């Protein structure tokens, strides 16, 4: 609940609320019956929408991909990385460091490419989704024995019902995930630069189980990411500048805002 | 003793009296009375006028004929250029206040009719070309009453008004128009219509220039009618008190 | 075999929902919390703390450190204005880019009061009055001195203290206003006058410059979660 | 043991809630946590600054 | 997994349901509560308001104010009619568009009694005497006042209070009646006629008008909502 | 439960409850048993039907639009207003104001567009509904990033299930939602008059997250809304004449009700 | 923490409900207020009017 | 701690700050009030604006040269069209109000000069 205004009358005083000094790197804590007189308001007004688990706790999606039921582009891999999707990516980079549980949701459908085949008549279509965290062995192709997953999680799900959801807990070897690391990974002082030193996330792969049909058919997943139970410390500024790569913080020089006409203008 | 016809309001500076009239109707059954810190929303310490504010302005009169649709008058607007009341909304940007409406029309024992005095609340009227919506100089006209019309308006590429009485302005039936806070002027028996009407909005405070809160409609459902020899002119006059006037927000003057 | 029912909403993907689900990794220690300093736990943590605002965003300025100075000199006159801009602290140009604005636009209502802090930057010799002014919706901007007074306003006197502060404070209809523009949510306008005149000696710069900070109050709230119309992109980053 | 707290409703009703899995990384997110301190940011001098008080003296 | 068992109506959309949803605004602030003046709270709060009746709904008259005007002036005679409508309070034409007639249509099934008060609207040297009557169903309408007379009447004498009312009393076979036509539930015949004459003096007009007021008494009930058969569209408005 | 007539006996007195005066605008409250005899009857019918949450909660088709799999209309808008279909509009203008929570349901069903393609064999559809509030980015595509939904609310929905249905809380800056409005949007007294300066509710979009098959297939959208926890003020009457737009009040001026023959006629 | 209420049955037993999401706008609508107040439209006059009594005296 | 020189002064809508000034001189020893009953005359009720008219109005700016002999201010009339104020004393016959005037100027620590400022009551010229 925020703040109730308490009512105030004239004063005629040496002290001074309005004036102030801003080189102490401290902000004025003056209310407005300070400077003027006030009413005595019961304000009922809740910051529940602020809060950083309200703010950051809503699906988005980070990727999507496609594979095929035939030819060569036969599964699907993608490093886990955030950073290729703005609207998550700008959200998390407020704060330094975070801490959250991790809520994952597959978005998986497939269409009917064109082609001249006939008398096609497709069955049901089964799909495999695999992770493979990072030292494990990789699936050179489609039907390779990686994709018994016997130690690696995996998720079957059979199109046409509810999509497939699961929950993944805050992985690090450190006390929380950095969005910036000022540093290199060699004591050399060269290499890698950034935070890509320290993407030791693992690797998603996705086949289809069964071709289903004769014809061709293209399966696109769509991966959707959720933080909850979130810490966050350090807030920074925000981006302003427009993303350009996903390991880096590069950028193209941009002005501070929108102009206006002249410094009375009331108009953008 | 004292009997029910018999009625003085004081208010201000001004006393009303009447020696013959019915019952006074007080909104939907609230006084009106002060915003309270519970439910206020500015923070500033708001201006009550008072005296000078809280009191009787009378308007022009018109005349009842034979032959007269009804007149319409937009509160807010009507008196936003009398006394302090108006300047004070003039330099203010929030304002709320109530009303206590006063209509008189006074004949003879060998005259007949009936007037129908409704405040209605929020009286959003409709233009008579579908395609756009009514000038501000059409459906409010300060220092004047606004008339209906018997027969319908036309149609074009205007921005008239639809004045057909019985569809009361807003597309309704007019008959239907005593579900609102109402009193009936019967040349036989009523003499004068008291309506005591407190703030009703969907917030705490509006601005008066641009938001016209509630309308004064007067209709004659019975016609007036007499027999050659008797007085020919009957005017109907309108007094308008506001009640717990209160204005937030000082600024330059002007309205735009 | 528990009979049941399923009601409309099943098998559905409602992304801003609640639920439980199944973990992929059953079993696993989480490495331990430490103390790092500086742990939000809220927006208006945020919001409440003051940046410079770029009030002289005019031309090729918004590409310099231009944009953040308020230019005052010596004037032989009286009473002329210094700025001008209107309480949309989410969509005008002045205010959308600072961190108030920033936080803003993920939001579509806003309420509560505001900070402006002005700081003077020029030498010890200046001296100088100023008179800022704050004027709600209504009529139009003022024009003047005399127009501008009549508002809610403060005579800021210039001397060892560099630094006054403007509280704009809570007047409208509703108990909130909306980010974007809308004509029914008017705030109102910001201006600055000349109370005397900036008095020098010789040896000295008769032109100075201002600088603001703007920052929200105790009773400021934000609603509705939205996206923010500022970041975009054609294709996945790599 | 079901957990029985409050909802979220306007001002001027309990729900009820059960863990089904045991790790505590399957619950639902924390949403009711309105704790706010900008102290470490809006004010974070060593000497204490008396609002109506000239700054430097 | 606790076993289950779906039964016949799963997946089904019965708009007249009541159930839970996931909310799509979590957490989120509502605008509190203020006071405003007239809150209803049931519809019969309403209808049970009076309204003015268009009885002369005859030819062009339903295009002025003259459909609400019931016409009596001075007769050469003595017992004959003034007006006569059945008791369909939301069918026939006379009270299907009335405050009550129009909250009825929105229901199936009423019960209960029913108020008619009468204004007359003459000048005060006119005076009268009427005979306002209800006839319960079983035989036809009567045709004079010698058959109007052997039902629920009232003599209304005219004079100072310029107002009376005919209470419709509930004389049904069933507990309900429809609000649509059905021979099985009519309600009866409501008739007025000239008791005495309207006697004026010389210089007064001996031509006045009556005004009809409808409402429902504490015992009045709805039933079955359905929809009304008056509002329609050809599209989609724009 | 409805009151219980008391019975009554013959009168011969100076009391008049008949006699009334209706120049006061009070309606009388008059009896069955006050101008006749009656009988004692024990009434047990209840007012159970005519409450506003009753006779307001209930599901009502507000709006219906297509959009197609290829070609050029590909995704559907609709700025959320329930003023176009007449029913639920003019159940709502009984009352000045109201306040209530509201229930979504949306019905979407597709259609095989006639074409001269062959070897069609159509997978399942998905759709996503995406709401934007007023402020944020729209969708100028089919294939935008602002589908993301990052922290816009959406739906994702697979044909053959359950119709998606959500709750929306009391969305409104003012204390209550306003079904009239007199004035204007500019303190000039000139520019847009009426309901239309209080419509600041958001935007609505859908849209096919795969193509499905490779032939055309349009798909239909009904909204359905239903209020809950209704506050209503201010009963108004009712609209009599047909409604013309959308956005403001204009009518076609309509008579009072249908005749009959003569005032003595009891037909219609 | 489950609600027992009265169901709705004629004249001349009862019904379970719980609450599952936090947000109070989630709960099923309220049926059974049945609580009305003609006096603020039928009579809204200053003076009272008794029935068995002349209105103009 | 706090100094003598700063002072402030809120008024309405109106706040006054100064970081050099004298004491503050009120009147003849009496601050401004109402008029109580045992001294009142008029019958009617008054009208109290407060707010709206008790602000702080600011007038024009005169330029202080070399060779200015000096300027002069008739209180009432100054303010007889500024605001509510104005309005309120040009609709109503009898009014009673006192005043709190601050003047203002400012100059560098290399000029020199000083200026009288009197409240002068019935200045008959
Ligand atoms: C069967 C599929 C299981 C999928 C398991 C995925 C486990 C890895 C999750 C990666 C989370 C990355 C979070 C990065 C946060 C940050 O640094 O900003
Ligand atoms: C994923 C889809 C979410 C949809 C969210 C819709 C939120 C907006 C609801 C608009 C309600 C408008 C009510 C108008 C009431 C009135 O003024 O009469």
């Amino acid at each position: 609940r925020v703040a109730d205004t308490v009512g105030t009358g004239p004063t005629n005083s040496e002290a001074i609320p309005a004036l102030t000094a801003a080189e102490t790197g401290h902000t004025s804590q003056v209310v407005p019956g300070d400077t003027m007189q006030t009413r005595h308001v019961k304000n009922y007004h809740s910051r529940s929408e602020s809060t950083i688990e309200n703010f950051l706790c809503r699906s988005a999606c980070v990727y999507f991909t496609e594979y095929e039921n035939s030819g060569a582009k036969r599964y699907a891999e993608w490093v886990l990385t955030p950073r290729q999707a703005a609207q998550l990516r700008r959200k998390l980079e407020f704060f330094t460091y975070v801490r959250f549980d991790l809520e994952l949701t597959f978005v998986i459908t497939s269409t009917q490419q064109p082609s001249t085949t006939q008398n096609q008549d497709a069955q049901i279509l089964t799909h495999q989704i695999m992770y493979v965290p990072p030292g494990g062995p990789v699936p050179d192709k489609v039907d390779s024995y990686v994709w018994q997953t016997s130690t690696n999680p995996s998720v079957f799900w059979t199109e046409g019902n509810a999509p497939p959801r699961m929950s993944i807990p805050f992985l690090s070897i450190g006390n929380a995930y950095s969005n910036f690391y000022d540093g290199w990974s060699e004591f050399s002082r060269n290499g890698v630069y950034g935070i890509n030193t320290l993407n030791n996330m693992g690797t998603l792969y996705a086949r289809h189980v069964n071709a289903g049909s004769t014809g061709p058919i293209k399966s696109t997943i769509r991966i959707y990411f959720k933080p909850k139970h979130v810490k966050a410390w350090i807030p920074r500024p925000p981006r302003l500048c427009q993303y350009e790569k996903a390991k880096n913080v590069n950028f193209q020089p941009s002005g501070v805002t929108t102009t206006r006409q002249s410094i009375t203008t009331m108009t953008n | 003793g004292y009997s029910d016809r018999a009625r003085s309001i004081t208010l201000g500076n001004s006393t009303i009296t009447t020696q013959e009239c019915a019952n006074v109707v007080v909104g939907y059954g609230v006084w009106p009375d002060y915003l309270k810190d519970s439910e206020a929303t500015a923070e500033d310490q708001p201006t009550q006028p008072d005296v000078a504010t809280c009191r009787f302005y009378t308007l022009d009169s018109v005349q009842w004929q034979k032959t007269s649709p009804g007149w319409w008058w937009k509160l807010p607007d009507a008196l936003s250029n009398l006394g302090l009341f108006g300047q004070n909304m003039q330099y203010h940007y929030l304002g709320r206040t109530g009303y206590t409406v006063h209509v008189q029309c006074n004949a003879s024992k060998f005259h007949q009719g009936c007037l129908l005095v409704v405040c209605v609340p929020e009286a959003e009227m409709g233009c008579a070309t579908l395609d756009n919506t009514p000038s501000s100089a059409e459906l409010l006209g300060g220092d004047s009453a606004k008339e209906f019309a018997d027969k319908p308006v036309a149609s074009g590429s205007n921005k008239l008004v639809q004045r057909v009485v019985y569809n009361a302005g807003m597309g309704v039936g007019v008959g239907n128009l005593t579900i609102f806070p109402h009193q009936w002027i019967n040349l036989r028996t009523n003499n004068s219509a008291t309506i005591v009407m407190p703030y009703t909005n969907s917030v705490p405070m509006d601005n008066m220039f641009r938001h016209n809160n509630v309308t004064l409609m007067v209709i004659p459902f019975v016609p007036l009618d007499y027999c050659p020899g008797s007085t020919t002119y009957v005017p109907i006059t309108v007094t308008i008190a506001p009640m717990c006037a209160e204005y937030n927000g000082l600024r330059l003057a002007g309205h735009q | 075999g528990l009979p049941t029912m399923n009601t409309p909403g099943s098998c559905q993907f409602l992304t801003s929902d609640d639920f439980q689900s199944p973990s992929a990794m059953p079993q696993y220690d989480v490495t331990p919390e430490m103390r790092i300093p500086g742990e939000v736990k809220n927006l208006m943590e945020i919001a409440e703390v003051d940046s410079v605002v770029p009030v002289q965003n005019v031309g090729e300025k918004v590409n310099s450190m231009e944009a953040y100075q308020i230019p005052v000199r010596s004037n032989e006159g009286s009473g002329t204005q210094v700025f001008g801009f209107p309480l949309q602290p989410g969509y005008s140009s002045v205010f959308s880019r600072t961190l108030l604005g920033e936080i803003l636009n993920y939001y579509t209502h806003w309420s509560g009061s505001i900070k402006l802090t002005f700081m003077f930057c020029g030498s010890a010799m200046a001296t100088g009055k100023f008179l800022l002014a704050y004027s709600p919706p209504g009529a139009g901007a003022p024009t003047k001195r005399v127009d501008a007074m009549l508002g809610t306003h403060v005579v800021w006197d210039v001397g060892l203290q560099s630094s006054c502060v403007l509280c704009i404070p809570w007047i409208s209809q509703t108990h909130y206003r909306y980010v974007t523009s809308d004509e029914y949510t008017a705030g109102g306008f910001i201006t600055c006058w000349y109370q005397t005149n900036i008095v020098v000696p010789a040896d000295a710069q008769s032109s100075c410059y201002i600088m603001c900070f703007v920052s929200a109050c105790n009773d400021f709230s934000v609603r509705l979660l939205k996206d923010t119309p500022f970041i975009s992109q054609q294709n996945f980053f790599q | 043991g079901a957990q029985v707290s409050t909802q979220k409703t306007g001002a001027h009703i309990h729900y009820t809630n059960i863990n089904y899995y045991k790790d505590a990384a399957s619950n639902s997110a924390n949403r009711q946590d309105f704790t706010q301190d900008p102290g470490k940011f809006t004010e974070p001098v060593k000497d204490i600054m008396i609002k109506s008080l000239p700054a430097l003296n």
